[PDB]
């Protein structure tokens, strides 16, 4: 470790009820994929994220089936070595990946780490309409387009007004 | 904007003049660090 | 464009050619006056110039359409205000 | 080789040091790019210390005027040498000779005002057999320097780039051995300190996640010099005894 | 009434060259035709040369190989001038392996059902060892003329090789008097190629002359979109199909493609005949894109 | 591999009904003179006519 | 940059190359793509210009255009030494120099180098044009004598084309203009030197700015008719008469420079050039081993 | 004050 | 103070171009100026292009005769190879190959080579010839070289012409050029005064520290020296703008210089003058002095 | 260009069938199916998958670069031939 796994997690002012091992694996994934596109390997993902530490891993999948496309994540004959301890149609994951995914996008977070945080602020706001869906409520508009009308509302949350 | 150059002598009240503040001590810069 | 004879031809100086058609081609290009010659999509200087072998161009007529031109302004001024 | 030599290019070639001379003759029982082994004769042969040659041939590297100092061998297999002669020729030798240029079908003629004062025209036959196609070599140099608010980065872990930005360097910012480069690309990735400051509060999960305490940081990377290209042959890293080695030292 | 050239007879002299020859000709014509088919011939004729060579345990060009007397930049060399001939494809995938002491002769690569190499006794490299194999694989591909390496790789174990493109060599022509068809002053042109194998003869003169005759081939605001729907000749029937959609204007009606306007009910079927008259003067529904209504000539002063 | 830039004639820059200059772009490398040297020699040296 | 020849320019443009033109015209391309709308802020245009784009190559054809240029030669001596041409952009890495002007620079081609310098403002392209135009250095200050002599290659092909021998193809022929002496000479027929009687139209201007025809047939050769098509209107035909070594030539620029002015001369010049090129190509005049005759002589006398 | 700028220079010289 | 260096080999791999530098061995220089395809080529009544047409005015003035000489020696050497070429490719014994060999190594006056043949043994001979066949090569020591009649008696042992010329056809024309002209083969040189080293060009880079002025050089993006003899050779003429902009407006004036690019990115075309910045520095050093110079009125 | 033009008028699965040793990848991943004594693909293919990963003549890495191998989809498709010859590898 870096010597710093038990602080940078528990800011924790605005993602303490946001998920916080998720946030440290975005950014994780920002300060590693950002602009290398890891590899043209065409398999299924899985990014492996710790809450104390902070800090997280990426994982491959083999995605257990009984057919043979997606072949880098592709049966039961072949389970027989795992004794049938595999069932069919899990996404069992037996790789990883070797210390690179972004050995770029560093210091440059106006732009990365600022983009998950305005991600991390749209999922929170969507979060805030779950809790209600629809519902009688006021808005001052602040914004004047066409043919729609942009609606400013308490907590930061937004709406528009279509035309029609 | 401006005719002739004109060069004369340099009194020491011109000196003064021209000056911003006496440079006492001959030692340049802190050479360790970046400060002068 | 090739040669500058004729524009010396009908000013003598050579060096009031140069004068002459800068201010002619400053007031073409930032000023957004016409050209009095249809051009081929020339430059500026060439159209200057060309103006200048005309003849429909030196130093004399460009005084008397800059005091025509600054009296029309003025007097469109007064003619606002009284 | 010279169609019209004087006889001296095998004394300006054997009499200097870019061929590779037999030093006691015999047979040859390996040729290879890179070495050649000669089978010494018993009658030109120690009686200790067994003894049959090795020639290891100086293959690409730097000159002092930017060419490519390479060496040939020009022997065949089973092939006898007598003391005193050339088993690998050198940079603008053949067989043992000197040859400096090439050798042309030359007309003279007026054709056209191409050569009007002493310029030469030359048919595309020419350069069709890539026979004046001369190889060049340039060392570029990145030093780690030692500063303020700490050392230097070579790791290519750094801000800024794009997929055009470390897409042919490794996982520790120095570039492949044979990865064909363009004018303005990233050979070595060079991150160093700028503001020192103190932590923010904002990154907070961030800062647990990697671990990393700087963060914010600047660049100055090598790169290729605008306008040449070229084919990276050769990496040296030199550490200085102490630093951590990374993977690829 | 000019006498027209016709092959007469194709002299193959060697494996490499050939001796065509053209007779009768007008004087005049010979030097003419000899210097025309000359130059077409040098300059762009179909080859069949190689571009990408991949030997497999070497990263770049120049590097050198254990076990191999020459380096890598030779090999590349003496495939470059490998010459090859290929019949059903644009380009091909050659495999070479080759395993002990002594030449790679050209005749050792894995040869397709198409490909067909015209010299084997061609060598690219000497092996010197018991156990030091090669095993590359060389990509030839169409093309014309000289294509270069600096114009035109994505992983690092490709190597590229420059592309000449040419099959001929050496074209040279030799206009000399003709004999009876009773009658004098009269040409034959004779001329002597030389090709590298993979270009018949009788097909360069062929494409020669295609070529040339190819290049003597050369000499040997719409006022009804601004107009109304409704001023056209037509009946109202036909302007009311199209101002359905609410369209006052033809330039509306070339603005939206006709796919778009079939894909409507609006239109009758007796409408679709009334549009295909319309459309046959081509001033309306070409399948334009305007920006809303104005073209620049269509400017609003 | 065989399709070629094809010319046609941009213009005919023309003094008096029986003198003329004909342009042509554009053409492939080398094809110019080919071009021109058949034409030149079709005209200058065999064409009907009667005197 | 290195200079080399370029012998199908006009005397007032220069080749000068592609890369070093999208260099040296930075801001003016800068200012054009902000015009035309393509892109908004100046780091798109200087990313665009990194990038060389498929569009930046007419922009530079259109900043090209009637922009003069300084070209220098290193040691400049005199002030024929800085001229202004316009640019012709060069697929290559030299800057292509019209080779008349080389007599000014003092400019041969063993590995030269030569700088250009770009005029600015609007003054100095005025300036460029009007004054330091190489169409308008064609007399040395030094004196009275043309500096746009030619040197070389094209009295090579003057001296072998305007000459005579007492017999050739079509010796003592007579044609009927200069057209059908050049086209005798090229279909086959008569040579480039063989004396003929042609009937040539010599404008003489003895009025007061009147040129006034005089036909005649003149004894002379096939070659001096050829050179005859180039003559403009004004000079006397006994210009061309005689051999053309290079005084005659230069003097023939002098006579033409006095008489019809600057813009025949100039013309003139670059029809003199072409034709000495050509014919001197079609010469085919070597050196041997054997054109160096010893004198039979030389052996009694030492 | 020789070249172009003599009429800059006459211009200076009488508005003194 | 220096972690680690990382030292990285470019290779490139620079061909030819119009702008490189070429040369003999014999004085005869010369820029590359036009690299034309292969049919344009003068060709002679064989089929063969020549490679590279010099120019024969060079020889009389400057007086290097001896590549003329060199040019006809190695026409009768590769005379020589293409007569091996063609007795070997035709698949003939080694007894032809030997009696043609021999004939072209006897061929001389009293001379110290004296080889034969007879006591190579059948396998060397073809060998030999395997090395001959691109030409054969030809010694000429310094001072005591091949006479004339030597080099005749060895262009006639190959069936070239005598003199050295052989008639050559053109290649735009196809017509035969007049007066047969001299073809052979020379040694050209290729010089590592190449084009794109040379080349260089600055709209706008760094500026120096002390006077603010470009840099020099290239590897340093820099800009040329408008020197002195060219202010001389712009005050000669009568331009006073050009020179007015050449040595304030683009070289050292910093606020005349950003008050130009704005200018020119707006499409405006005027300067706003302004002192040179070394002047300023030329005041302070007169200045620093005893000496008083100021800037009246 | 009428006379010229006159003057010319009288002239104008392979992926199955190949070896497994023919295969870009290593000699190794070669002889892991040839083990089984297979020398065409097309043997490959006749056989399933399932059936090659219950012997251990293939190895881990075999096993990679039969993947690498069937990411093209031109072997190991997971289908059956009648023994060797579709219709179109006819015996003519």
């Amino acid at each position: 470790m870096n010597k710093e796994i038990l602080a940078v997690v528990e800011a924790v002012s605005n993602e303490k009820a946001l998920p916080r091992e998720k946030i440290f694996e975005a950014l994780e994934s920002a300060l590693a994929t950002a602009t290398k596109k890891k590899y043209e390997q065409e398999i299924d993902v899985r990014v492996q994220i710790d809450r104390k530490s902070g800090d997280f891993d990426t994982f491959r999948r083999w995605l257990v089936v009984d057919e043979v496309t997606q072949p880098t994540k592709e049966t039961l004959e072949a389970a027989r070595y795992e004794d049938e301890s595999l069932n069919l149609g899990d996404y069992v994951e037996d790789q990883i990946e070797s210390v690179t995914f972004d050995r770029i996008t560093t210091q440059t977070a106006k732009q990365v780490i600022v983009q998950k945080v305005r991600e991390a602020e749209r999922a929170m706001v969507v979060d805030q309409f779950r809790e209600h869906e629809g519902e009688i409520i006021t808005g001052v508009v602040k914004k004047v387009n066409r043919d729609n009308i942009s609606l400013d509302l308490g907590n930061n949350a937004e709406a528009v007004i279509l035309r029609e | 904007e401006f005719d002739a150059i004109k060069i004369a002598l340099a009194s020491p009240d011109m000196i003064r003049s021209w000056s911003f503040g006496e440079v006492k001590k001959p030692e340049t810069i802190n050479y360790r660090t970046f400060k002068p | 464009r090739v040669t500058v004879q004729d524009a010396v031809e009908k000013i003598g100086n050579r060096f009031d050619l140069v004068l002459v058609a800068a201010r002619r081609a400053r007031q073409m290009q930032v000023g957004g006056k016409d050209p009095l010659v249809p051009e081929e999509n020339d430059k500026t200087t060439v159209i200057a110039l060309r103006e200048i072998e005309e003849g429909l161009i030196n130093n004399q007529i460009l005084d008397v359409r800059e005091r025509q031109e600054q009296q029309e302004q003025e007097a469109a001024e007064l003619q606002a205000v009284t | 080789k010279p169609l019209v030599g004087t006889g001296m290019e095998r004394a300006v070639a054997v009499d200097s040091g870019v061929t590779a001379v037999a030093k006691r003759g015999g047979v040859v029982q390996y040729v290879d790019a890179s070495r050649i082994v000669i089978k010494v004769n018993e009658d030109e042969m120690y009686p200790g210390e067994a003894g049959i040659d090795i020639y290891n041939l100086t293959k690409y590297t730097r000159s002092n005027q930017n060419t490519c100092i390479n060496q040939m061998p020009c022997v065949s297999l089973g092939e006898p040498v007598e003391r005193g002669d050339v088993l690998a020729d050198g940079p603008s030798t053949d067989l043992g000779e000197l040859a400096l240029g090439q050798n042309m079908r030359v007309a003279f003629m007026p054709w056209n005002g191409y050569n009007f004062e002493d310029s030469i025209l030359v048919s595309e036959r020419v350069v069709q057999e890539d026979r004046f196609t001369t190889i060049h070599i340039q060392e570029l140099a990145c030093v780690s320097r030692d500063t303020k608010l700490g050392p230097e980065e070579i790791t290519a872990d750094i801000p800024n780039v794009g997929e055009a930005a470390l897409s042919k360097l490794d996982e520790s910012g120095i570039v492949y051995i044979g990865a064909e480069v363009t004018g303005g690309d990233i050979l070595v990735g060079k991150v160093t300190p700028k503001g020192e400051t103190q932590l923010t509060p904002e990154e907070k999960l961030l800062r647990a996640i990697f671990g990393e305490k700087a963060s914010d940081v600047k660049d100055s990377s090598l790169r290729v010099p605008n306008g040449v290209s070229g084919t990276v042959i050769d990496v040296q890293v030199f550490t200085r005894d102490g630093v951590e080695k990374d993977k690829r030292a | 009434e000019f006498l027209k050239p016709r092959l007469v007879d194709i002299e193959q002299v060697s494996s490499t060259h050939a001796k065509v020859t053209l007779e009768p000709l007008e004087r005049g014509f010979g030097h003419t035709l000899g210097n025309a088919l000359r130059r077409i011939l040098l300059s762009s004729m179909p080859g069949c040369a190689v571009t990408e060579v991949e030997i497999d345990g070497v990263l770049h060009e120049y590097s050198t190989k254990e076990g191999v007397q020459e380096d890598i930049l030779e090999i590349l060399l003496n495939l470059k001038g490998l010459a090859v001939r290929v019949q059903g494809k644009d380009e091909v995938i050659l495999t070479l392996n080759k395993s002990g002491i002594g030449p790679v002769t050209a005749a050792d690569i894995t040869h397709d059902g198409d490909v067909e190499i015209v010299k084997p006794q061609h060598v690219i490299c000497h092996l010197t060892d018991e156990n030091a194999s090669i095993s590359m694989r060389i990509k030839v591909q169409r093309g014309r003329g000289y294509v270069p390496a600096s114009t035109r790789e994505r992983p690092i174990g490709r190597l590229l090789v420059d592309a000449c493109y040419s099959p001929v060599e050496r074209i040279a022509y030799n206009v000399e008097a003709a004999r009876v068809e009773q009658r004098t002053d009269l040409d034959k042109l004779v001329i002597e190629m030389e090709t590298n194998g993979t270009i018949d003869p009788e097909e360069a003169i062929r494409r020669a002359a295609t070529i040339l005759a190819e290049q003597l081939e050369a000499f040997v605001f719409d006022p009804i979109l601004l107009r109304p729907v409704d001023d056209l000749e037509l009946t109202v029937r036909s302007a009311n199909c199209l101002k359905a959609e609410a369209i006052h204007y033809i330039g509306d009606l070339v603005q939206r493609t006709e796919v778009e306007l079939l894909k409507t009910p609006n239109l009758g079927k007796k409408s679709l005949t009334e549009i295909k008259d319309v459309l046959a003067s081509r001033g309306l529904s070409l399948g334009m894109r305007l920006e809303n209504w104005p073209p620049a000539s269509i400017a609003d002063e | 591999v065989t399709e070629f830039l094809k010319p046609r004639l941009v213009d005919i820059e023309q003094v008096s009904s029986t003198h003329a200059k004909v342009t042509l772009e554009p053409l492939e490398r080398g094809f110019g003179h080919t071009l021109g040297n058949a034409l030149r020699r079709i005209l200058l040296s065999s064409m009907p006519g009667c005197a | 940059s290195v200079i080399t020849v370029g012998p199908y320019l006009r005397l007032h443009q220069c080749g000068l190359p592609k890369k070093m033109a999208l260099e040296l015209f930075k801001p003016f391309i800068y200012g054009k793509l902000e015009l035309r709308g393509l892109a908004t802020t100046i780091k798109a245009a200087k990313k665009m210009v990194e990038r060389e784009e498929a569009v930046v190559w007419d922009i530079l054809d259109e900043v090209i255009r009637e922009h003069p240029v300084l070209l220098n030669r290193a040691p400049t001596l005199h002030r024929l030494g800085i001229q202004a041409f316009e640019p012709v952009l060069i697929e290559g890495k030299a800057i292509q120099l019209h080779p008349l002007v080389c007599a000014a620079y003092n400019a041969d081609f063993d590995g030269d180098q030569m700088a250009v310098h770009v005029p600015l403002t609007l003054e100095a392209q005025l300036e460029a044009r009007a004054l330091m135009m190489s169409t308008n250095n064609i007399l040395s200050p030094a004196n009275g004598e043309p500096i746009i002599v030619p040197s070389q290659d094209v009295v090579l092909g003057l001296y072998y084309m305007t000459r005579d021998c007492v017999n050739a193809k079509g010796e003592g022929m007579v044609l009927t203009g200069p057209k059908e002496a050049e086209r005798l000479y090229r279909s086959g027929l008569a040579s480039l030197h063989a004396r003929v009687k042609v009937r040539i139209t010599e404008y003489e201007k003895d009025a007061n700015g009147e040129l006034v025809a005089k036909t005649s047939l003149k004894d002379t050769t096939v070659g001096r008719a050829i050179l005859w098509m180039i003559v403009p209107k004004g000079l006397p035909y006994s210009i061309v008469n005689q051999a053309l070594g290079k005084k005659a030539i230069s003097k023939m620029l002098n006579t033409c420079y006095r008489i019809l002015g600057l813009k025949p001369t100039v013309i003139f010049a670059d029809q003199i050039m072409y034709t000495g090129f050509a014919y001197a190509a079609r010469s085919g005049a070597s050196v041997g081993i054997d054109d160096m005759v010893i004198p039979e002589k030389k052996h009694e006398i030492i | 004050p020789a070249g172009t700028g003599y009429a800059y220079h006459q211009d200076r010289m009488r508005r003194r | 103070g220096v972690l680690k260096i990382v030292k990285v080999y470019l290779a490139v791999k620079r061909r030819i171009q119009p702008g490189d530098k070429m040369a003999g061995r014999h004085g005869n220089k010369g820029v590359i100026s036009k690299i034309n395809p292969i049919e344009d080529m003068p060709y002679d009544e064989n089929g063969t292009p020549v490679d590279i047409v010099l120019n024969p005015l060079g020889v009389p003035s400057r007086m290097n005769i001896g590549q003329i000489l060199e040019t006809h020696l190695g026409m009768a050497a590769k005379g020589i190879g293409d007569k091996i070429n063609a007795m070997l490719k035709q698949q003939q014994e080694v007894a032809k190959l030997r009696e043609f060999i021999q004939r072209a190594y006897d061929l001389g006056a009293d001379v110290r080579q004296k080889v034969d043949l007879s006591t190579f043994s059948d396998e060397e001979v073809m060998r030999l010839a395997e090395n001959l066949r691109k030409g054969m090569p030809i010694a000429t020591p310094v001072f005591d070289g091949a006479k004339e009649a030597e080099i005749k008696e060895l262009l006639k042992l190959g069936d070239l012409p005598t003199s050295g010329q052989i008639r050559l056809y053109d290649g735009r024309t196809g017509e035969q050029f007049e007066r047969p002209v001299t073809v052979g083969y020379m040694y050209m040189l290729k010089l590592n005064h190449l084009v794109d080293d040379k080349m260089h060009a600055r709209s706008t880079g760094s500026y120096s520290l002390v006077t603010q002025q470009p840099l020099g050089g290239k590897a340093q993006f820099g800009g040329q020296r408008f020197g002195e003899m060219e202010v001389w050779a712009l005050e000669a003429y009568g331009a006073a703008y050009t020179l007015q902009e050449m040595l304030t407006v683009k070289s050292d004036d910093v606020n005349g210089r950003t008050k130009m690019y704005k200018n020119i990115v707006d499409g405006n075309h005027q300067m706003e003058p302004g002192m040179p910045e070394s002047f300023n520095v030329l005041l302070k050093e007169i200045r620093s002095l005893g000496i008083n110079i100021e800037l009246e009125d």
